[PDB]
């Protein structure tokens, strides 16, 4: 019910983030040399 | 007879007595003016002396 | 300063900032003048191409 609160009305534009050749490099997180690859993976999203 | 900080001897060119304690001085940014690829934003950096 | 057309940094010295005195009370004589150091980027940057 009301008790979600916020905009009564509130229509209008939404826009998705901002994006460079950068974004959606993960290559610290990708690969192995000493692990296995989803838990050096598990490291470089917990910082982030 | 190892040199120490009460025996090292200083040269240093740079307006200090002292050649051992690091200093830093004046970061600025800036926007590169060269293009990037399109769909890509400006790139940036900084310097430090 | 950075200057945005240039792509370059200036760093300005001025020897008007030197102390009056020496640690040995010393008049300091080498007080007059001024430098410009001029920075620029080197190496391949971000986002020329695919590579």
């Amino acid at each position: 019910t009301a008790s979600s609160q916020g905009n009564n009305n509130g229509g209008g534009v939404s826009q998705t983030i901002n994006t460079i050749t950068t974004t959606g490099n993960i290559s610290e997180g990708l690969k192995e040399e000493t692990s296995i690859q989803a838990e050096t993976l598990k490291k470089f999203f917990d910082s982030k | 007879s190892v040199t120490t900080f009460s025996g090292l001897k200083s040269i240093a060119p740079d307006g200090f007595a002292n050649s051992i304690a690091n200093f830093s001085v004046g970061l600025k940014a800036g926007i590169d003016p060269n293009p990037v690829m399109s769909g890509k934003k400006a790139n940036y950096g900084a310097v430090v002396l | 300063t950075y200057n945005q057309e240039s792509g370059l940094w200036s760093y300005i010295f001025d020897s008007s900032l030197k102390p009056s005195h020496d640690g040995k009370q010393t008049p300091v004589t080498d007080n007059m003048g001024f430098s410009v150091i001029t920075v620029s980027r080197t190496g391949i940057e971000l986002n020329q191409d695919q590579a």
